[PDB]
C-alpha cells in the first residue's frame, strides 16, 4: 500500500488548493471558515461542483445527503477527516 | 534425452470384485511438460504475491 | 422523444421515471410524513435497547419471529382445500412421479426385449 | 526491499536509472531477437516450398485423352 | 518469433486446411482480429494519453 | 440548506470523542509485553531436510517395495531404429533400403 | 450516512441529484479531461437556462423528459469509486472489523500484554456507564409526545453531559482495521 | 480457396467431393500404371512407433530425423538436413494429392462432355 | 520504516491554461459564450513530465535502435566469422 | 457378544451409584472404552459370518453399524452436558439411563439372528427416544414430535408382526441363516403383493421414504441435541440394515414391487434438496438433507446389485456421521445465539475462526467431496443407477448440484459476511465443542483410507 497517513493540515492545504483554482472565486478572499452562499455568491449547482471536485480528487465520494450540507471548507476538511479516521 | 514414460502405482487402494483401484500415476509427455511449467508460473506469481499482500 | 423503458417481473421501474412522486398532494406528503415517524419511533427503540451498558444479550427482534412463524407453522391452519389449491397439488405431486415412471419403463423394456433378443453387446460388462 | 520513494502531488513522480536502463535493455533484446530469428529462418513466416498451380499442368502426366478414345 | 507465435500460428494454419466447418473458420479469424483489437485497446488507453488519476 | 445549530454540536462533540478514543488506541513503547520462556549455509541445510530426506525415502519405497510387486512400474520400451545396437543382446539392426536421395 | 433523512425530497434536491449523476454519466463517457470540461460547460450551459422558471407544474414537467434522456444515455457501465457501494473494494475490509465487546472476553494471560490500553478501556467504559444515565433522562425528556418524527437526535445541552446515544457512534473498528 | 465457391455457386456435379474421390478406375489414365514404393517396412516402423497417421509413405526420413534428435541431444538444432528432407517430401506428397484432385476434375469434365455430345449426337 | 517527510504542496500559480490543448475548449466556450472555471484545476495533467506523449506505433518498437545495432553487429561478426 | 453386552448393562449400576458431581467423567470414559472393546467386530472374514451363538451373529454388514453406535455414546454425553448443567442428580441420571438404554437396544438389534427378536429390540428403541424428545425438550412443539414419530413408526411397524409370524408358521423359522440357505421365490400374486408390502412399509417409514417424511423435520427440531444426533446417526438407518436383511425372501416380486418406492426416492431426493435451499431454519435444514440423502439410500437398496450395497453401506456410516456433526455445530450455534434461526447471527467467522474451519469442514463432508466415503457410497450408487438405467444420471447430477448449492449456502449465510451488530454474547468456543467436532470428524478422515471396513458384505 504505501500511502502515507494524510493529517488534518494536509486535507485543509488539500481543500484550500482544489479551492483557489477554482476561478469563480478570488483566492485573497477565500477564508477556511467562509461560507458559500453567502460569503462567496456562489450558486447551488456551484456547489456541487466542488463537492464533486473534491470527490474525485481525494478519490472517495461523499453520498448525496451529506454533500449537499457542506458550506465551508472546515466543515468539508471536518467530513474528509471523519471518514478517514484522522487523528492529527 | 531419449523419451522415457512410465506410470507408477505404488499403493493399492481398494478392490471391488474384478476392479482394483489403485494410487497410480501418470508421467507421460504431457505431464512431464506441464509440471515445470506450473511450477514456474507459481514460482513467479508467489514472488509477486510477497509484494502485492504485504499488507 | 426516445424508447420507452418497459419494466417487467425482474426488472422493475426505477425510481427517477416512476410518476407516483411527480403527482404530489397532500396527502401524499401526510403519508411520507407518516411512513417516516413510524420508521424514527422503531429506530429509537433499537437504539434505546442496542447503547444500554447493562443489556448482555440479542435484542428480539418481533419482525423476525413473525416472519419466522408466519413462514413455518401458519401455513395449515390458513389453508384451505380450493380447485386451485387443489389442481395445483395433484399436478406437482402426481405429475413428475408418473412422468419418471413412464419414462423409466419404456426405457427398461426396451433394453429388457433387446437383451431377449440379444443385440445389446454385453461384453465386458462384468460390474453391476 | 527497494528505494524510498516520496509522493509528489501534481509532478513527475521520482525514476530510478535502474529500472529504466533494465527496460531499456529489455526492450532491445526483445527486438534483437525478433529480427536475428527472422534474418536466421525467413520459412517459417512466409513458406519454403512453392505452391503448385493446378491449371498449368498438362493433361498427359494427369491421364486425360482428347474425348474419343475411350 | 515469440512465445505466443509458435503456437498461435499453427493453430490458425492447421485450422485453416482442415475439412472443418466453414463457419468456425470465420468466428476463429473474426476471434484473433478482437484478440489484436482489444489488446490495442488496453495499450492505449493504459499507456498513451495524458495522466487521469487523482492528484 | 446547510447544517442545523443542533446538528453542528452534535456533530463536533461527537467529533471530539471519536478523535479522543482513536488517540486513546494508539499503543505506548511498552505496550506490547512478551513474556520469555524456552525449553549458503541456510540453503544447505535446506536441500538437505527438504530436498535430500524425501528422495532417500522415495527412492528406497520404489525400488525395494513397489517394484517388488509385479507390473508396478512399467515403462515405455525405447524406440528401435535403424542402426543402434542392443545392450542385452548384441544385435545390431539392419539399416534402410537406401532410398533414392536427392535435395 | 451521518445525516438523518427527510420524509420527502424538494425539487432542489431532486435537481441537484440529477445534475450529479449526469455529470458523472458523462465524465464516464468522456474519458479524456478537456472533452469532459467542454461537454460538461455544455451540460451545464443547457441545464441552467430553465433557472428561472416559476411555475412548478412546467418544471416539474420539466426533469420528467429529462430523466428519460438520463435513463436513455446512462452508460451502463459507468465509473464507480472503489470503496463505493458498486465499487471493486466496497466491503472488502468488513471482514477485518472486530467489535470492540470482544476484548471483554479475552484471557487475562493476554490482557496482561497492553496494560494501558485496557486500562484506558476501562476509564471509557465508565464514562459511558454514567453518561448512558444521563443520556436516558435527557431524550426521555426532549423528544415530543406522541414518539420521535424523526430520525434526527439532539447534542448534549449542559456541561457534564455528552450526546446521547453515543456509544456505538464513537467506537467503531475503523476504516481500516488491518 | 475457390473450389468451394465454384461447388457450393456453380455446378455440384461439375466437380467432385472429398468424400467419394477417387470416382474413376486408376487405369483410365494411363495403361503403366506405376505402383508406389515404400522402403520402410513394418517391423522397423513398428519398432520406432512413430504414430498411427504418421506410418505414411514419407516414414524414412522421420525416422531418419528421430534417430538425428535422440543421437545428438544436447544440441537441439544439431541436424536440419533430414529436417528439411522430410518437409520436402511431405510437400511432394501433398503435390500428388493435389495431382489426384485436378485429374478427378479434369476427367469429370471429360466424362460430361463425352455425355453431352452422345445426348446431342443421339436427338440430333 | 515509511514514508514521513513531510511533503511541501507546490504554489497554485504555477498551473496555467496556456501551452496544454485546454485553448480549444475555452475558445470553442467562448464562441457560444461561456467559459470553463475548472480549467486550471487539471492543467497539472498536461504540464510536467506528462507534457510528452508517445504514439501507439512509436511506443511499440520501444527499443528498435539498440535491438538493431546489436542485429547489425551481432550479422557482421557471424558473417566475418563464419568466413573463413 | 456378551463381552459387549454385558458393560454395557453395568453401565446403569455404574451411572447410579456414581457421586452427584462425577456421573459425566464415568460414563464418558467407560462409553470409550466399551467402543474400544467392539472396535474389535471389525475383523470379518469372507466367508459366512462371526456366529457366536445360537441368539447372536455378527457380518460385516452389523459391524460398522454397531462400531457406529458403541462411538456414539461418549459425544452424546459430551454435547448433552451444557445444558443439562441447571439440571438435578436424579433427572440427569435418569437421562444416563435413557442413553445408555437406547444403546444396549441398538447394540441387541443390529445382531439379531432370529427376526422377531430384531422386531421385538426395533420396536423397543421406539420408548427411550420418545422419552428423550418428550421430556428434555426446548420447544412447546415436542409433544406432537413425540406423538408423530410413535405413531408414524408404529403404524407401519404393526404389519410387519403379521407378516413375520405368517412367514414362520408357513417356511417354519425365522432364524436368518435357515431363511437365506432356504429362500424360495416368491410367484406373482395378490397375497404375496400383500406380503411384500407388509415386510417393507415397516423399514421404509423408518429411513425414511418421501411422502411419510414429515416426522422426521418435527421429530429432529424439537428433540434435543443428543436426540437428535442418535435420530439422524443410528435410528436411520435401522430401516436400511432391516431391508438389507429382509428383501433376501422378496425376490422375484421386488423387481416390479420397486418402481413406486424407486419414483418417490429418485423424485423426493430432488424435491428435499430444493426445499433444503428455501429454509428459515438450521436443523430443518439438516434433517431434509438426510431425508434426500436416505431416500438415495432408499433407491440404492431397491436397485439390488452389489455395487448398490456397498454404495449404501457407506453412505450410511458417512451419513450419520456427517449429520452428527451438523447437528452438533448448530446446537453450538444455538446455545449463545437461543434463537435457532439462520439469519439472525451472520459472519460468525471473523469471531470463531476454528468453529469456521469446523463448519467447512463438515460442508465439505456433506457436499461429497472426494475421496471422502461420502463420494464414495454416492459413486458406487450413481455407477449402480447407470447400470439401472441410463436416465437417473439426469437426476442423481441435479440432485448433486442441489446438494452443493444449499451446503455452501449453509456455510456462507452463517459464516461469511458482516457480523450481527446487536449480539454482544458470542464467548470463545469451549474446549470442549471443539473436541467433539474433532472427534466427530476425525474417524471420516481417518475411514477414508480404510474403506473396506464399511464396505458391506458384497466386497
Ligand atoms: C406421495 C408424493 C406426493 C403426492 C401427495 C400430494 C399430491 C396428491 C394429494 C393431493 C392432491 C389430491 C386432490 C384431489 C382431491 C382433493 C379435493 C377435495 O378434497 O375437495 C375439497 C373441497 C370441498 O368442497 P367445498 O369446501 O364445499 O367447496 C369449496 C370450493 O370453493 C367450491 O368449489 P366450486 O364450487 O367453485 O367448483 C367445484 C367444481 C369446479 O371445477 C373446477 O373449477 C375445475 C375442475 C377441477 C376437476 C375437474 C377436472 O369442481 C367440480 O365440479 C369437479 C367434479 C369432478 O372441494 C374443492 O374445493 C375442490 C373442487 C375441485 C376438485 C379438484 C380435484 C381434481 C384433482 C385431480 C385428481
Ligand atoms: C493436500 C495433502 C496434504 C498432505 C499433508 C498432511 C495433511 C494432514 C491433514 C489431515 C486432516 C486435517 C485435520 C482436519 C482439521 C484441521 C485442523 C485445524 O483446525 O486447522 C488448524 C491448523 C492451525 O491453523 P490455525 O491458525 O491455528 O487456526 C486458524 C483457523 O483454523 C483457520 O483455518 P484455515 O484458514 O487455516 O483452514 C483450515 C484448513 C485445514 O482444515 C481442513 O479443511 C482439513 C480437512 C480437509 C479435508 C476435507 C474433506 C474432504 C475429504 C478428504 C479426505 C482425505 C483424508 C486422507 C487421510 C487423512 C488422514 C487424517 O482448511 C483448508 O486449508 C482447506 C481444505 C480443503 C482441501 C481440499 C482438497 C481435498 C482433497 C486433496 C487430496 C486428498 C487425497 C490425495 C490423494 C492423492 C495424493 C496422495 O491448521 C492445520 O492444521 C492445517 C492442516 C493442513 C490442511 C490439510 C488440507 C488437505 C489435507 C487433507 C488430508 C491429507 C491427505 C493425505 C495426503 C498425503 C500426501
Ligand atoms: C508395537 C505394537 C503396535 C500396535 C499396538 C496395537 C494395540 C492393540 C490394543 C487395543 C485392542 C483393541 C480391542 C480389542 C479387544 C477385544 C478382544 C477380546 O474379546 O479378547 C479378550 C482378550 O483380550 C485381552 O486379553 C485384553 C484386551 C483388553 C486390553 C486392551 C489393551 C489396551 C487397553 C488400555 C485401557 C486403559 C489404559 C490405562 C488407563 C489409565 C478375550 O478373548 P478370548 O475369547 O478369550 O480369545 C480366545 C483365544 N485365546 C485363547 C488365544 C486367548
Ligand atoms: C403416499 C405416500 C407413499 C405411500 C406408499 C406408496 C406405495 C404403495 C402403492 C402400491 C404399489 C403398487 C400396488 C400394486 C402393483 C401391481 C400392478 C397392478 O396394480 O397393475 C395392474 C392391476 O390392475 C389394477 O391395478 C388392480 C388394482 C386396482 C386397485 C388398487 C388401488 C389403485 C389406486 C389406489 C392408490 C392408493 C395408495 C395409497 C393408499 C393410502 C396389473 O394388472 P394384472 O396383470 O392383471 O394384475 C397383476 C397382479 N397379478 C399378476 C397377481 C394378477
Ligand atoms: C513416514 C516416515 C517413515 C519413512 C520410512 C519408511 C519408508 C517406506 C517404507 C515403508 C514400507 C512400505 C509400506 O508401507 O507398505 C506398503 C503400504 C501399503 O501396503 P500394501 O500391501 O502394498 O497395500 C495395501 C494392501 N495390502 O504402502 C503405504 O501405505 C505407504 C505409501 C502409500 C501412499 C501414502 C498415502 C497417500 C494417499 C493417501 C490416501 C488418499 C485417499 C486415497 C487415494 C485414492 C486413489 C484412488
Ligand atoms: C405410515 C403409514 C403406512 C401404512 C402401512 C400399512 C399398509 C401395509 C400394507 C398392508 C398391510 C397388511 C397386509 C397383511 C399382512 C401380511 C400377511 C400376508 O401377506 O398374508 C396374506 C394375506 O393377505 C391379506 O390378507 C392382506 C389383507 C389386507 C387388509 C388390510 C388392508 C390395509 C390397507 C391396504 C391398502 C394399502 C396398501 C398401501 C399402503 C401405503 C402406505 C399408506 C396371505 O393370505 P392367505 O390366507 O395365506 O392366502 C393363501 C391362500 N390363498
Ligand atoms: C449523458 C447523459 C446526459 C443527461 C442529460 C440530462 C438532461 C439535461 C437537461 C436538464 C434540463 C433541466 O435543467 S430541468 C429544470 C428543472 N426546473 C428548474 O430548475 C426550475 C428552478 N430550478 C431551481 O430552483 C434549482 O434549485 C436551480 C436554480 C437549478 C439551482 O438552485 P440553487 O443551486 O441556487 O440551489
Amino acid at each position: 500500500s504505501d500511502a502515507p497517513p494524510l493529517t488534518l493540515e494536509a486535507i485543509k492545504d488539500r481543500v484550500l488548493y482544489v479551492l483557489k483554482l477554482y476561478d469563480k472565486i478570488d483566492p485573497e478572499k477565500l477564508s477556511v471558515n467562509s461560507h458559500f452562499m453567502k460569503d462567496l455568491g456562489l450558486d447551488s449547482l456551484d456547489q456541487v461542483e466542488i463537492i464533486m471536485a473534491m470527490e474525485d480528487e481525494f478519490g472517495f465520494e461523499i453520498p448525496d445527503i451529506d454533500a449537499e450540507k457542506l458550506m465551508c471548507p472546515q466543515e468539508i476538511v471536518d467530513y474528509i477527516a471523519d471518514k478517514k479516521d484522522v487523528y492529527e | 534425452h531419449t523419451g522415457q514414460e512410465m506410470i507408477i502405482s505404488n499403493w493399492h487402494w481398494m478392490t471391488l470384485q474384478t476392479v482394483e483401484l489403485s494410487l497410480s500415476f501418470k508421467m507421460d509427455y504431457f505431464s512431464v511438460m506441464f509440471i515445470p511449467v506450473a511450477l514456474f508460473v507459481t514460482w513467479s506469481i508467489m514472488e509477486f504475491s510477497m509484494w502485492y499482500m504485504h499488507s | 422523444s426516445f424508447p420507452k423503458y418497459k419494466p417487467s417481473r425482474l426488472a422493475t421501474l426505477p425510481a427517477t421515471l416512476d410518476p407516483a412522486e411527480y403527482d404530489i398532494s397532500p396527502e401524499t406528503r401526510k403519508a411520507q410524513a407518516e411512513r417516516l415517524a413510524i420508521r424514527s419511533r422503531l429506530k429509537r427503540e433499537y437504539l434505546l435497547q442496542y447503547n444500554d451498558p447493562n443489556r448482555l444479550g440479542v435484542i428480539e427482534d418481533p419482525a423476525l419471529i413473525r416472519w419466522t412463524y408466519a413462514r413455518s407453522a401458519n401455513i395449515y391452519p390458513n389453508f384451505r382445500p380450493t380447485p386451485k389449491t387443489s389442481l395445483l397439488g395433484a399436478l406437482f405431486g402426481i405429475g413428475p412421479l408418473f412422468f419418471w415412471y413412464y419414462v423409466f419403463k419404456t426405457d427398461r423394456d426396451k433394453k429388457e426385449k433387446l437383451i431377449q433378443e440379444g443385440k445389446l453387446d454385453q461384453t465386458f460388462n462384468i460390474s453391476y | 526491499g527497494g528505494v524510498h520513494i516520496e509522493p509528489r502531488y501534481r509532478q513527475f513522480p521520482q525514476l530510478t536509472r535502474s529500472q529504466l536502463i533494465q527496460a531499456e535493455f529489455f526492450s532491445a533484446t526483445m527486438w534483437f531477437w525478433i529480427l536475428w530469428r527472422f534474418w536466421h529462418d525467413s520459412d517459417a513466416v512466409l513458406g519454403h516450398f512453392p505452391y503448385p498451380d493446378p491449371s498449368q499442368w498438362t493433361d498427359e502426366e494427369l491421364g486425360i485423352l482428347p474425348d474419343d478414345e475411350d | 518469433y515469440l512465445t505466443g507465435f509458435y503456437s498461435k500460428d499453427l493453430i490458425i494454419e492447421a485450422v485453416n486446411m482442415s475439412y472443418t466447418n466453414a463457419w468456425a473458420l470465420l468466428m476463429t479469424l473474426i476471434a484473433t482480429s478482437l484478440t489484436a483489437a482489444y489488446s490495442t485497446r488496453i495499450i492505449f488507453f493504459a499507456f498513451l494519453g495524458k495522466p487521469r488519476f487523482p492528484p | 440548506s446547510g447544517y442545523t445549530p443542533d446538528e453542528k454540536l452534535r456533530l463536533q462533540q461527537l467529533r471530539e470523542l471519536r478523535r479522543r478514543w482513536l488517540k486513546d488506541q494508539e499503543l505506548s513503547p511498552r505496550e506490547p509485553v512478551l513474556p520469555p520462556r524456552r525449553v549458503t549455509y541456510r540453503h544447505s541445510i535446506f536441500a538437505v531436510t527438504h530436498v535430500l530426506i524425501p528422495v532417500w525415502i522415495i527412492h528406497y519405497y520404489l525400488k525395494y517395495h513397489v517394484t517388488a510387486k509385479p507390473y508396478t512400474v512399467v515403462e515405455r520400451k525405447p524406440r528401435i531404429f535403424p542402426g543402434d545396437t542392443i545392450l542385452e543382446t548384441g544385435e545390431v539392426i539392419p539399416l534402410m533400403k537406401e532410398f533414392p536421395d536427392q535435395h | 450516512a451521518f445525516s438523518a433523512p427527510a420524509a420527502y425530497l424538494t425539487h432542489q434536491q431532486k435537481v441537484l441529484r440529477l445534475y450529479k449523476r449526469a455529470l458523472r454519466h458523462l465524465e464516464s463517457w468522456c474519458v479524456h479531461r478537456d472533452k469532459y470540461r467542454y461537454f460538461a460547460c455544455l451540460m451545464r450551459a443547457r441545464f441552467d437556462e430553465h433557472k428561472n422558471e416559476k411555475d412548478m407544474v412546467k418544471a416539474t414537467q420539466l426533469l420528467r423528459q429529462a430523466e428519460e434522456e438520463f435513463w436513455y444515455g446512462q452508460h451502463p457501465q459507468p465509473y464507480i469509486f472503489p470503496e463505493s457501494p458498486g465499487g471493486t473494494s466496497y466491503e472488502r475490509y468488513e471482514c477485518y472489523k472486530v467489535p470492540e465487546w470482544c476484548l471483554d472476553d479475552w484471557h487475562p494471560s493476554e490482557k496482561a500484554m497492553y496494560p494501558d490500553y485496557f486500562a484506558k478501556r476501562e476509564q471509557w467504559k465508565r464514562l459511558r456507564r454514567e453518561s448512558w444515565e444521563r443520556e436516558v433522562k435527557q431524550l426521555q425528556e426532549e423528544t415530543p409526545p406522541g414518539g420521535p418524527r424523526t430520525e434526527a437526535l439532539p447534542p448534549a445541552r449542559k456541561e457534564g453531559d455528552l450526546p446521547p446515544l453515543w456509544w456505538h457512534i464513537v467506537t467503531r473498528p475503523r476504516e481500516r482495521p488491518m | 480457396g475457390a473450389h468451394l465457391a465454384r461447388r457450393y455457386l456453380g455446378d455440384a456435379s461439375k466437380e467432385p467431393d472429398p468424400l467419394r474421390m477417387p470416382t474413376f478406375p486408376p487405369d483410365y489414365g494411363f495403361p503403366e500404371r506405376k505402383e508406389r514404393e515404400m522402403v520402410a517396412t513394418q517391423q522397423e516402423m513398428n519398432d520406432a512407433q512413430l504414430m498411427l497417421q504418421q506410418r505414411d509413405y514419407c516414414a524414412h526420413y522421420l525416422i531418419q530425423l528421430l534417430k538425428c534428435k535422440r543421437d545428438s541431444f544436447p544440441n537441439f538444432l544439431a541436424c536440419k538436413h533430414e529436417q528439411h528432407d522430410w518437409d520436402y517430401c511431405e510437400h511432394l506428397d501433398y503435390v500428388k494429392r493435389m495431382k489426384e484432385f485436378e485429374r478427378e476434375r479434369r476427367l469429370l469434365q471429360r466424362k460430361k462432355r463425352r455425355e453431352q455430345r452422345e445426348a446431342e449426337m443421339a436427338r440430333g | 520504516e515509511h514514508g514521513h517527510s513531510k511533503m511541501e504542496l507546490p504554489d497554485y500559480k504555477q498551473w496555467k491554461i496556456e501551452g496544454t490543448p485546454l485553448e480549444t475548449v475555452q475558445e470553442k466556450l467562448a464562441a457560444r459564450g461561456l467559459r470553463d472555471p475548472w480549467g486550471r484545476n487539471e492543467a497539472w495533467r498536461y504540464s510536467g513530465g506528462f507534457a510528452n506523449n508517445v504514439s501507439f506505433v512509436g511506443a511499440l518498437l520501444k527499443g528498435f535502435k539498440w535491438g538493431f545495432a546489436a542485429f547489425v553487429v551481432a550479422v557482421g561478426a557471424e558473417y566475418y566469422l563464419e568466413s573463413q | 457378544m456378551l463381552k459387549i453386552i454385558i458393560p454395557t448393562t453395568m453401565l446403569l449400576p455404574m451411572t447410579w451409584m456414581s457421586k452427584h458431581n462425577m456421573i459425566w467423567i464415568n460414563a464418558t470414559v467407560h462409553s470409550l472404552l466399551i467402543s474400544l472393546i467392539s472396535l474389535s467386530l471389525l475383523n470379518q472374514l469372507g466367508e459366512n459370518s462371526l456366529n457366536f451363538s445360537l441368539t447372536f451373529f455378527s457380518d460385516s454388514l452389523s459391524a460398522p453399524l454397531l462400531v457406529l453406535t458403541t462411538w456414539l455414546l461418549p459425544l452424546m454425553l459430551m454435547a448433552s452436558q451444557s445444558h443439562l448443567s441447571k439440571e438435578t442428580t436424579t433427572r440427569k441420571k435418569l437421562y444416563i439411563t435413557m442413553l445408555i438404554l437406547l444403546q444396549l437396544f441398538l447394540i441387541m438389534t443390529f445382531t439379531a439372528t432370529e427376526l422377531i427378536l430384531f422386531y421385538i429390540l426395533f420396536e423397543a428403541t421406539l420408548v427411550p427416544t420418545l422419552i428423550i424428545i418428550t421430556r428434555w425438550g426446548n420447544q412447546t412443539e415436542r409433544l406432537n414430535a413425540g406423538l408423530y414419530f410413535l405413531f408414524y413408526t408404529l403404524a407401519g411397524s404393526l404389519p410387519l408382526l403379521v407378516a413375520l409370524v405368517y412367514i414362520q408358521n408357513t417356511t417354519g423359522s425365522l432364524n436368518f441363516l435357515i431363511i437365506h440357505y432356504w429362500s424360495h421365490p416368491l410367484s406373482n400374486s395378490w397375497s404375496n403383493i400383500f406380503m411384500w408390502l407388509a415386510c417393507i412399509m415397516a423399514f421404509m417409514v423408518k429411513m425414511p421414504l418421501y411422502g411419510l417424511h414429515l416426522w422426521l423435520p418435527k421429530a429432529h427440531v424439537e428433540a434435543p441435541i443428543a436426540g437428535s444426533m442418535v435420530l439422524a446417526a443410528v435410528l436411520l438407518k435401522l430401516g436400511g440394515y432391516g431391508m438389507m436383511r429382509i428383501t433376501t425372501i422378496l425376490n422375484p416380486l421386488t423387481n416390479y414391487m420397486a418402481y413406486p418406492f424407486l419414483m418417490l426416492s429418485m423424485w423426493g431426493m430432488i424435491m428435499t434438496s430444493s426445499i433444503c435451499l428455501r429454509q428459515t431454519d438450521l436443523k430443518s435444514l439438516i434433517a431434509y438433507s438426510s431425508v434426500s440423502h436416505m431416500a438415495l439410500v432408499i433407491v440404492a437398496i431397491m436397485i439390488q446389485t452389489p455395487w448398490s450395497f456397498m454404495g449404501a453401506t457407506a453412505l450410511m456410516i458417512a451419513h450419520g456421521l456427517t449429520s452428527s456433526m451438523l447437528f452438533c455445530l448448530a446446537n453450538t450455534n444455538y446455545e449463545r445465539v437461543h434463537s435457532r434461526t439462520m439469519i439472525l447471527a451472520r459472519g460468525l467467522q471473523t469471531l470463531l475462526p476454528l468453529m469456521a474451519t469446523w463448519w467447512l469442514v463438515a460442508s465439505l463432508t456433506n457436499l461429497a467431496l472426494p475421496p471422502s466415503i461420502n463420494l464414495i457410497g454416492e459413486l458406487f450408487i450413481i455407477t449402480a443407477s447407470f447400470s439401472w438405467s441410463n436416465i437417473t444420471i439426469i437426476l442423481m447430477g441435479m440432485n448433486m448440484m442441489i446438494t452443493a448449492l444449499y451446503s455452501l449456502y449453509m456455510l456462507i449465510t452463517t459464516q461469511r459476511g458482516k457480523y450481527t451488530h446487536h449480539i454482544n454474547n458470542i464467548k470463545p468456543s469451549f474446549t470442549r465443542e471443539n473436541a467433539l467436532m474433532a472427534l466427530h470428524i476425525l474417524p471420516l478422515l481417518l475411514l477414508t483410507l480404510n474403506p473396506k471396513m464399511i464396505l458391506g458384505p458384497l466386497y
